[PDB]
């Protein structure tokens, strides 16, 4: 077949849905790999590194997509009503695989449906063991947890680790991670790596284990223990998200009141409403001496690492549906990773969203 | 004068202690002996022994030298103290486990004006019942002077590599 | 007796020569502690946090320094033709203590002489064992070493540690630290605790061991070929080689930068002294050959909330010995080698 990966046109999107390693896997499966010129610049992947891997370079997005049987993209295709009709570049009846944001972006679903594109919403990857290697949310939110701490330390005018010194004892920074997670668990680990005293909370019971496994202090009706820790906290990282519904409010404005000056909040759910009210998307707000960070698209801040993984999730999702040197792709419907993520098909939105 | 010991008989001491205070120095860092040190420690805590780490201001060769290594070895911070905070607790502690540290304990700084360390505050590890020193040989530390604690009734030299010596101890503590 | 601590007025300077802790111990010595309102805001030290320790809060600079017998500042006072005349705000005959850069800033020294101010240049602290707790160079450039890795991490589009996940593995970042003083060692420490593969090199002898006492590899197998082999596979490169009052030695040249991978960065902590990389510009994140040449200015001020307490307690360690009547009168004992070794001017006379 013919497979195409365009550059991401949306503002601030530096990731790309491919890497040189995954190119070599695709050609080996019997694919022609098309990649738009400069798509991997934000992810530190040269066009040279892709040609060397076996891929073909297209000058424009349209060209790359024109003859593409299968299309790999990071974020949803932009419609005509958004200034760049990317949907019109995909060949009719072609397959689409990307982070569609299907449930919160229905006009894009119709646009694709109207072109008879069979689009797979990668974000709905069912919660099973074999499909975690296909899971884009974990893979990417994992980097977000890491980056959430690197952003913490960058805005923090104190040091993370404890340090006994001729000039006195530099105390260890105190981190409180809201919502254990792929993201949350990765925040915990990176913070502890830096030398901070990490604490953590979440509504899920079995949390304690993985938190304590990392050597983090799981907080143990129960809410009053956080307010007692949050006041001692230097870096507060919140990661709690809800599918479709807005983000939970774990840190209110009066909570910020009780925090030390020079004390940071990384609200990773900023885009989904935020876990902190005064956290604003794409900004660093200074409130009550507390810096409230609400960066948009955090996985894009680790583009060079975020991209190659994202590409493997797709590779993992696709591979078992290739025949044996038959040079054909066919997504076995009865497979639940296919069934659960197919949002639209053959000109009809064949999914629970009437 | 010089009282020497082994890992096998170094374990007879700390097993038969009610409170031990760990004093890590630059030699502990050179040997990368920290994972074994943490291992020796929690063996004792599981036996009821009281354990703590006396981290000295200018221990090692940089600020927080000892800290990052112990931090990597997963030593709890609630068991780590600055000179000022634990220096008096050596009274009650009956054993001072000095791993790779030397100048940091040298009383020449407290009672000898000609000493090139004179005036520097030290950890009072001569107060505890027994004083253990892990050390490859009799060589001096950064200061270039010799340490009086070495030739004392309550002091025993554990000559060898801080890593191996600490592993040997853990294995003698089985 | 009174001691005053102003707000640092130099652009970029967010440190302060005071902390809640050293106020308490200054009051116990018989001092009336006075500070300019908002002087410690840049170090996360609120005005009420000082009065909590026993400090007096003055509204302005001049309305705090005119009355002070001793003055604690972080960094040299500005002169008339430098922006704002702070030297003039100090009381005649008062004692000054801060980072002067005297042997490089003779004009601020003479400006003090005129006003008969006794000044003590904290950076000329003799390197003796007991006086390590007074050394500002060591306390400050240590946090610079920590910051460098944090900035590097920030500028890098990849993660530092190795991460194995459900969908493959990202490799660890490869770090290379040029020159191993207090800063190099702390960088290595932060880099390696972060999860990166840390390499380090230095022209010094007992460095190899010191580097190895952190987990890092000292580059030694046609010598800089061993250096190069590593530098090309490198992702982040931190340079710390600062010669005393001389220009920073060149360690990463243009053609050495061209060899580096696109996405790689260079944190140059020698910028202000010429740079260890001559392709680096002060205060600027330059981009060349797909490589970020980071050259932030005044690095410890980027860790201001932790640098200021260390600076304050440095200043306190130096002063404490010389205060007594029972405790309410300062007399710097010139006998003390720390005093004579650091005093730059006194009673309208250069020393
Ligand atoms: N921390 C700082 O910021 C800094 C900066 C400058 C100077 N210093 C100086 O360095 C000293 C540091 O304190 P310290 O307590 O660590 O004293 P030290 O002077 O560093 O003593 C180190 C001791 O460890 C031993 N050692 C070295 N390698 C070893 C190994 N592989 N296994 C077992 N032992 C080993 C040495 O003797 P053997 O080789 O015979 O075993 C030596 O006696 C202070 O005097 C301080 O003034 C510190
Ligand atoms: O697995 P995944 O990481 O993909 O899941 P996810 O990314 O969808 O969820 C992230 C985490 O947020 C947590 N969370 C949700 N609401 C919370 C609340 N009110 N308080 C604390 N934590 C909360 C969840 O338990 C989960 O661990």
């Amino acid at each position: 077949m013919k497979i195409a990966i365009p550059k991401e046109r949306r503002p601030g999107e530096d990731r790309v849905a491919i890497s040189p390693e995954v190119v070599k896997k695709l050609v080996g499966l019997g694919f022609e790999v098309i990649v738009e010129q400069g798509a991997g610049v934000g992810a530190s992947i040269t066009d040279d590194a892709l040609t060397a891997a076996g891929a073909t370079i297209a000058s424009t997005a349209a060209q790359a997509l024109s003859q593409a049987d299968v299309v790999w993209k990071v974020q949803r295709p932009m419609t005509a009503e958004e200034g760049t009709d990317e949907v019109a570049l995909i060949k009719e009846g072609a397959v689409l695989m990307c982070h569609l944001g299907a449930l919160t972006n229905r006009p894009v679903v119709e646009a694709l449906t109207k072109r008879k594109i069979t689009a797979y919403a990668m974000e709905l990857m069912p919660a099973i063991s074999r499909a975690q290697s296909m899971d884009i949310l974990s893979s990417q939110s994992n980097l977000a947890g890491y980056r959430a701490v690197i952003d913490g330390a960058y805005e923090f005018a104190r040091a993370f680790p404890m340090m006994m010194t001729a000039a006195g004892t530099v105390p260890p920074a105190r981190v409180l991670v809201f919502g254990v997670g792929v993201a949350g668990l990765q925040a915990i680990a990176t913070a502890k790596r830096l030398g901070a005293v990490v604490m953590a909370t979440d509504v899920r019971a079995a949390t304690k284990e993985q938190v304590e496994s990392l050597g983090g202090k799981f907080i143990t009706k129960q809410a009053e223990a956080v307010l007692k820790e949050l006041v001692k906290t230097d870096i507060a990282i919140t990661t709690a998200l809800i599918p479709g519904k807005p983000a939970p409010v774990l840190i209110t404005e009066e909570m910020v009141t009780k925090m030390k000056p020079g004390s940071v909040i990384i609200d990773l759910a900023v885009e989904a409403g935020g876990n902190c009210p005064l956290s604003e998307p794409g900004k660093i707000v200074v409130k009550h001496g507390v810096k409230i960070v609400g960066h948009t698209n955090v996985p894009s801040r680790v583009a060079a690492d975020a991209s190659p993984l994202f590409a493997k999730n797709l590779l993992n999702f696709l591979t078992p549906h290739v025949d044996k040197d038959t040079k054909t792709l066919v997504m076995k419907l009865e497979d639940e990773t296919v069934s659960g993520t197919c949002v639209t098909r053959d000109g009809a939105i064949v999914h629970p969203a009437l | 004068s010089v009282k020497a010991g082994s890992a096998e008989d170094a374990a007879f001491i700390m097993k038969n202690a009610s409170k031990v205070i760990i004093v890590p120095g630059y030699g502990m860092a050179v040997a990368q002996a920290q994972h074994a040190l943490r291992e020796m420690a929690d063996v004792l805590k599981k036996e009821g022994v009281e354990v703590s780490y006396a981290i000295h201001p200018v221990a090692g060769r940089m600020p927080g030298h000892m800290n990052v290594l112990l931090a990597e070895a997963n030593v709890p911070y609630d068991e780590v103290f600055e000179l000022e905070e634990i220096n008096s607790s050596f009274q009650t502690a009956d054993v001072a486990f000095v791993i790779g540290a030397n100048d940091v304990t040298n009383p020449a700084a407290k009672t000898d004006p000609s000493s090139p360390i004179y005036g520097m505050p030290i950890l009072d590890v001569e107060k505890a019942g027994t004083v253990l020193f892990i050390k490859r040989s009799m060589a001096s530390g950064y200061a270039g002077v010799e340490n009086e604690l070495f030739f004392r009734n309550n002091t025993m030299m554990l000559f060898g590599d801080a890593k191996k010596m600490t592993e040997q101890i853990v294995q003698a503590m089985n």
